[PDB]
């Protein structure tokens, strides 16, 4: 009875530690793809920009 | 009178405070509780038993382990209810006009 | 431990946050080590230390000139005597002659 | 005198033997409550963040 509790605690923290991975993950991959279409997004404006 | 208590008397201040004319109970102030881990821990452990989210919400209860209820709500229900009617009716017993339920409430709570 | 960021007397020397250093010293030290005394230090001549004696340095010597003075002087009693009235004297010694 | 008066000298040992012992204790404790300190960060420690971008996970960092 009390074995029962002691794995669901430690199943859930399991849990929470692959959530926590695979969010990640995603949050960053989101992130730099925005960056990296920035980048370009000034390179074509670097291109278009007029002066000296 | 009333002397200013420094800050390394506070602990016992909290638990043993100065008397007023609305004290608490002194007696059950170490039986005043109220989880902020009740709901997570409950999620965790349902999760880790193998629920989804929505049997968990389903079968999620509000926490018991909370300060206890007066016991005068159950004992001096019937005074308390009259005292309430007389309040009600004359407009929160202004001018002393729910002094004899409040006084046998407070006779009856007290003993001298 | 219950509130790390809050005790840091119970907490690692700055030191150890840093992941670099016959017998090598120890990695992991807390501040709590501050409340002892022989945590680093040694306990070398602990037990010695109150054995190391000096002598006092009085000398109980005045000359005594007699031949200056001719008359008596004063002197205390220091103690009741219990040679005399021996059984009595619990009944007699709060009383003032 | 340290052949046949003499009883402060074991006592004194048997009483450093006891200091030894509190010494020890309380290093290991203090270790301990340390250790648990950096425990703690083991929840803020993010191995995915050691990550390249556009690059895979090591399992190096405890996947």
């Amino acid at each position: 009875n009390a074995f029962s509790s002691f794995d669901a605690c430690r199943t859930g923290l399991l849990k929470q530690q692959s959530a926590a991975v695979e969010n990640s993950l995603v949050r960053q991959n989101m992130a730099d793809v925005r960056a990296k279409a920035l980048f370009e997004r000034r390179a074509v404006l670097l291109d278009l920009v007029e002066g000296k | 009178a009333a002397s200013t208590i420094p800050i390394s008397q506070w602990p016992s201040l909290l638990y043993a405070p100065p008397s007023s004319p609305a004290n608490p109970a002194v007696e059950a102030l170490p039986e005043m509780q109220f989880d902020d881990l009740h709901y997570p821990r409950q999620m965790l452990l349902c999760r880790g038993a193998g629920y989804s989210l929505e049997q968990c919400n389903r079968m999620a209860q509000p926490d018991a382990r909370v300060t206890p209820e007066n016991p005068a709500e159950k004992l001096l229900k019937e005074e308390a209810v009259a005292a309430i009617a007389c309040l009600s009716q004359r407009e929160g017993g202004k001018d002393e006009q729910c002094r004899y339920y409040i006084e046998r409430m407070y006779k009856l709570a007290n003993k001298e | 431990p219950f509130m790390w960021r809050q005790r840091a007397y119970c907490a690692p020397v700055p030191s150890a946050f840093a992941s670099q250093q016959g017998v090598r010293k120890p990695l992991l030290r807390s501040n709590s080590e501050s409340l002892s005394v022989f945590s680093q230090i040694p306990d070398g001549l602990l037990g010695h230390t109150t054995s190391v004696t000096m002598g006092n340095s009085d000398i109980f010597f005045l000359p005594k000139p007699s031949n200056l003075l001719k008359i008596a002087l004063p002197a205390f009693v220091f103690m009741p005597n219990l040679t005399i009235f021996t059984r009595a004297f619990p009944f007699y010694a709060h009383t003032s002659a | 005198r340290l052949t046949f008066f003499d009883t402060e000298s074991v006592a004194l040992q048997s009483r450093l033997r006891y200091a030894e012992k509190q010494k020890l204790f309380h290093q290991e404790l203090d270790r301990e409550l340390a250790a648990g300190h950096i425990a703690s960060l083991v929840a803020e420690y993010d191995p995915v963040a050691t990550r390249l971008p556009f690059q895979p996970m090591q399992d190096r960092y405890r996947v």
